RNA sequence: ACAUUUAACUAAAACCCCUACGCAUUUAUAUAGAGGAGACAAGUCGUAACAUGGUAAGUGUACUGGAAAGUGCACUUGGACGAACC
RNA sequence: CCCCACUAUGCUUAGCCCUAAACCUCAACAGUUAAAUCAACAAAACUGCUCGCCAGAACACUACGAGCCACAGCUUAAAACUCAAAG
RNA sequence: AUAGGUUUGGUCCUAGCCUUUCUAUUAGCUCUUAGUAAGAUUACACAUGCAAGCAUCCCCGUUCCAGUGAGUUCACCCUCUAAAUCACCACGAUCAAAAGGGACAAGCAUCAAGCACGCAGCAAUGCAGCUCAAAACGCUUAGCCUAGCCACACCCCCACGGGAAACAGCAGUGAUUAACCUUUAGCAAUAAACGAAAGUUUAACUAAGCUAUACUAACCCCAGGGUUGGUCAAUUUCGUGCCAGCCACCGCGGUCACACG
């Protein structure tokens, strides 16, 4: 552009940042509505732990359950976290071990 | 690169080397320029390179430019007085222009270096306090004195918990 | 003087004379883009109390800021008719002229 | 640009001024003191622990003003504080009274009078100060003469005081280094400070008063 | 003493323009009285064909 | 900022550190806070002795008989500062406390000449 | 909305227009029901595109078809025409 | 897709509608072939000046809003979810 | 940026997304112990302790300080001129409101017209103008340009009166949050109150108690977190067999996995 025209527009501005699923928050409490497994998208195969949750702020989202073996039931507090499942589409949220109801992975 | 011819015009230091400074009793200069003609042709340039350079050092003297409105390039100016002062540059290049009008209009060495000296009274060497307006903060920076207890603890002698101890 | 007034003398255009015995003036200053460093042309209009009713959309005028605002708008008046649209008479040479041209050669009348 | 008026904010405004004046608090309900609990009922506070004793011993201005004709006009009172600390005479002139006229024993009020210190007459009359305290003591007429017996002492006094230490120390460099060489020492003119009593009546009509709230 | 000292620089700056369009406006006529003189046979002649 | 009620005063800002105070003579408002907003700082005070045993007493009188000549107060030990300096007459008290103080001392030679007696 | 005074040998008392929720208005959230896009990738039906893609492809527009799409009219090359004569 | 037949339509008149690969996808004006031409390809690389446009893909010549003689229209024109590419 | 990884069968050019760097908050796992600096998520409710008195009666203070960030071009300049302070019916400086003139956030133009927003006249009345694509008028976000300032003080912008008994003063609570300080002393320092004053209060403040939030200093004893396919410093042997699980990006795992445990 001209420099009349770069006057006339003035700074770039930005895209205001979009929030994430966690609402740019470090984390978020959430209570266990149903545990399933959801299958990856190729060329990935497995069934991986899943998990609804309500968040606190209402919202209801679906959050992996890393480690193995969870023992979430319905009605439980978890802590879930950001960081998407780059293999799961949809699940942007991660339920955190060792917090609340979810404890830590079993050695053995 | 940058654009437009003669990008020199558009940096700071540019804008700084202009040696014009009116005096308070200048208000509105206009500028009444020919864009064609040889006898001109300083009229033109001081326009062009200059104009930038003055409003810089006087920012709020109103410079009005007009074109083709004369058959002749000339300067006027309105002091805060009532008295305007129409300057004829014609045949006359633009550094000649830019010294004539600091000749009759702008301040002295003598008075630019007392506005100087006034700046270096407002920081005095002395006064404690934050660097954004002082050169030392605390007076534990200077050599010699009591330092801060974050550094180096003082001794416990100092520290309000044992002498306390002592005190009861 | 004692002008409440804070801009006390502005060099403007005319652009307006509906209302009665004021002129609507245009009023230019160059203003420093920081970014790009250029000087660009900011403009803002100022009422000028003319009595006489003597300008023209067109006229270059000089105004001076008025001791106390006569009106809610109307903070100065009109000092002179710098430059008559269509009727300039040369400052340099006190001829009259018609845009570069002399109109009346200055050795014609001396 | 422009701002909405703030209309209820001015209501108020002026409708409280008003109400404080059709509502002022009297002198009498003021200025009224229980002389069981020492505490004054209409603010409920204390007085002053030195001021216990004097209060339930000597009476205010308007409260001798009470039983005299006109209030006294024209007679001489003094207040026990100058009598009991000061030798010098010190009185006032009555030469107006305006009552409390609410008061059920018309022992509360105000009183102008103009002081005459040294022979001068002070050329406005003002109001007298402390009229709610128990200070002020009736000057019995027989006695008029002697109590207003006067003599006019000697004005020998000190002139000129010598500066401290620095300021001496740096008016002399001043000199010298203009080129005075005039050694005479250097003084003030604390003549000219007229040093005024600590207990001089201050002027009542730069002293504020009571809202009507107690708060 | 300033602004006195401009005024003459202005009436100094004055004579040399005076003069100067003096000087422009002798040789001009000159060369504007051959160019009229030129344009003067062109309609003559031009005349001539119309009759 | 304007304040309902106040007048300039020459008084000391409190600066440094936990058991590590240093003050700070500044021209401020009788209402702003201590530490606020000052009109002018006219010097400084270290009380605590430096690595030669000295308090350390900064004082910009030329501009300090400019703000009193304008109407500034001074704070209690600001008066005091500049008794012991000089520019002011010594405070009163201060007299009256050095008084007390010796009188005191005068009894604790009865009782500390007896304690040396006895052992 | 009304203002109408007493007092007056020191001068002082008295001195207050009243009016507020039509769930009106404003912007959202929830949705009986209806659609759309995207993802997902082993179903079904055809084979539109990519080669002259088996009728070159597409643009606008119109009409017409289970579905890709078909056809008209104009336009584009982001197709080609084999590059002396034959 | 091929053949035959026939209509709207193509024409005139009077009003609408306002869209195209409306693309020679290459703006107007003033200049330069000197340099280092110069990513590829295409129709060689550039300077001054101004205006108009653009800022991953796809959602999207879409939705909402607004205007319009246009009511299956046109012009302006987003977002959420999705992706690690698209080109 | 001194850059790097990633489009493809491959190569160039564009291009976005990530990586490497520095902070702050929260979590997991750890967490010997010395100074200093800081320390509710919430303008949503509070146990009911404590924070405004001093002064020989008046007056003065309690409007400051300390809080909070809900609302928000009233913060800065200029012109006039208050209220304070300078012992003073005189009256000049300093300081600083109201008023007048300029200046002054960020997005959205799919917010494009606003709707009386102007001038003249001493007036009664005449004029019909004023702003605006160089962004008027709106809508939504935000305390701000930290020697600090602005705004707010239980809601109704305000607070006569209503709604109702108010900690956005300190310490402390169940609530609500990812967001976990003590129901400690003292007025000698200390500034601010009160009389001229000895002086007398102050949860301001000064000293302490807590908290790996950060910064210095430490040790005979006192090391754990994460990572180890490339980008990117650094895996031996076993189980697992597209399962279980793992990645910030590319991507690993199908019985011989430096990528999982
Ligand atoms: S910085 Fe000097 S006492 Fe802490
Ligand atoms: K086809
Ligand atoms: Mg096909
Ligand atoms: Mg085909
Ligand atoms: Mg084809």
């Amino acid at each position: 552009a001209t420099l009349n025209q770069m006057h006339r527009l003035g700074p770039p501005k930005r895209p205001p940042r979009k929030l994430g699923p966690t609402e740019g928050r470090p984390q978020l409490k959430g209570v266990v509505l149903c545990t399933f497994t959801r299958k990856p998208k190729k060329p990935n195969s497995a069934n991986r732990k899943c998990c609804r949750v309500r968040l606190s702020t209402g919202r209801e989202a679906v959050c992996f359950i890393p480690g193995e073996g969870h023992t979430l039931q319905e009605h439980q507090i978890v802590l879930v976290e950001g960081g998407r499942t780059q293999d799961l589409p949809g699940v942007k949220l991660t339920v955190v071990r060792g917090k609340y109801d979810c404890g830590h992975v079993q050695k053995k | 690169p940058m654009k437009g011819r003669f990008p020199i015009r558009r940096t700071l230091q540019y804008l700084s080397q202009g040696n014009v400074v009116f005096k308070d009793s200048v208000k509105v200069m206009t500028v009444n320029y020919n864009t064609h003609g040889e006898l001109g042709e300083g009229a033109r340039k001081f326009v062009f390179f200059n104009i930038p350079q003055i409003q810089y050092k006087n920012p709020w003297v109103q410079i009005m430019m007009f074109k083709n409105m004369t058959p002749s390039p000339f300067l006027r100016f309105y002091l805060d007085s009532g008295e305007q002062v129409l300057v004829d540059v014609e045949t006359k290049s633009n550094k000649e222009i830019m010294e004539h009008i600091r000749k009759i209009l702008g301040k002295n060495e003598e008075t630019l270096r007392e506005e100087e000296e006034e700046k270096k009274q407002l920081s005095h060497p002395a006064n404690f306090g934050p660097r954004k307006y002082c050169l030392r903060e605390c007076i534990c920076e200077v050599e010699g004195q009591v330092p801060c207890p974050s550094l180096v603890p003082l001794p416990k002698e100092m520290r309000g918990k044992y002498k306390a101890a002592l005190k009861a | 003087v004692r002008s409440s007034v804070h801009a006390r003398w502005i060099v403007g255009k005319v652009i307006g004379t509906k209302m009665q015995k004021t002129a609507k003036v245009r009023v230019t200053r160059l203003v420093l883009d920081p970014y790009l460093l250029k000087y660009f042309n900011k403009r803002k209009t100022y009422f000028a109390h003319d009595a006489l009713q003597q300008c023209t959309v067109g006229d270059i005028v000089l105004l001076r800021a008025l001791p106390v605002p006569r009106a809610k708008h109307v903070k100065h008046e009109l000092a002179e008719i710098v430059f008559k649209v269509g009727k300039v008479i040369d400052p340099v040479t006190g001829k009259p002229c018609a845009g570069t041209t002399y109109l009346e050669s200055p050795l014609s009348s001396e | 640009k422009k701002v909405r008026p703030r209309l209820i904010a001015e209501l108020a405004r002026r409708v409280r001024a008003l109400r404080e004046q059709l509502n002022r608090p009297r002198d009498s309900q003021l200025y009224a003191v229980d002389y069981e609990t020492l505490t004054r009922p209409f603010s409920g506070r204390r007085l002053p622990v030195r001021a216990w004793a004097d209060v339930r011993r000597e009476s205010r201005l308007l409260q001798l003003l009470g039983r005299l004709p006109l209030f006294g006009l024209g007679r001489l009172v003094t207040r026990k504080s100058w009598l009991w600390q000061h030798d010098e005479p010190c009185y006032w002139r009555l030469t107006r009274v305006r009552p409390d006229y609410t008061a059920q024993n018309l022992d509360h009020g105000k009183a102008w009078g103009i002081l005459t210190f040294k022979g001068k007459t002070e050329s406005e009359a003002r109001e007298i100060e402390h009229v709610m305290y128990h200070d002020w003591r009736l000057v019995p007429k027989h006695e008029e003469e002697a109590f207003t017996a006067f003599t006019p002492a000697p004005e020998d006094s000190l002139a000129s005081v010598p500066y401290p230490p620095l300021l001496r120390a740096m008016i002399i460099a001043e000199r010298q280094k203009n080129g005075d060489t005039s050694t005479e020492e250097p003084m003030l003119n604390v003549q000219r400070i007229r040093m005024e009593p600590w207990d001089y009546p201050a002027k009542q009509e730069d002293k504020g008063r009571a809202k009507g709230t107690p708060v | 003493e300033l602004m006195a000292w401009n005024q003459a620089e202005n009436r100094r700056l004055h004579e040399l323009r005076i003069a100067r369009l003096r000087q422009e406006e002798r040789e001009q006529e000159q060369r504007q009285a051959l160019e009229q003189a030129r344009k003067a046979e062109e309609v003559q002649a031009w005349a001539q064909r119309k009759e | 900022k304007a304040y309902r009620g106040g007048h300039l005063t020459i008084r000391l800002a409190l600066g440094g550190c936990t058991n590590r105070p240093f003050y700070r003579i500044v021209a401020a408002h009788n209402k702003c806070p201590r530490d606020g907003r000052f009109v002018e700082q006219l010097g400084s005070y270290d009380p605590l002795p430096n690595s030669h045993g000295e308090k350390l007493v900064a004082l910009n009188l030329d501009r300090i008989r400019h703000w009193i000549g304008c109407g500034a107060h001074l704070s209690k030990p600001m008066e005091k500062l500049l008794g012991l300096a000089g520019f002011f007459p010594l405070h009163p008290m201060m007299i009256t406390n050095a008084e007390r103080l010796r009188r005191k001392r005068a009894r604790e030679v009865l009782l500390a000449s007896q304690k040396t007696d006895a052992e």
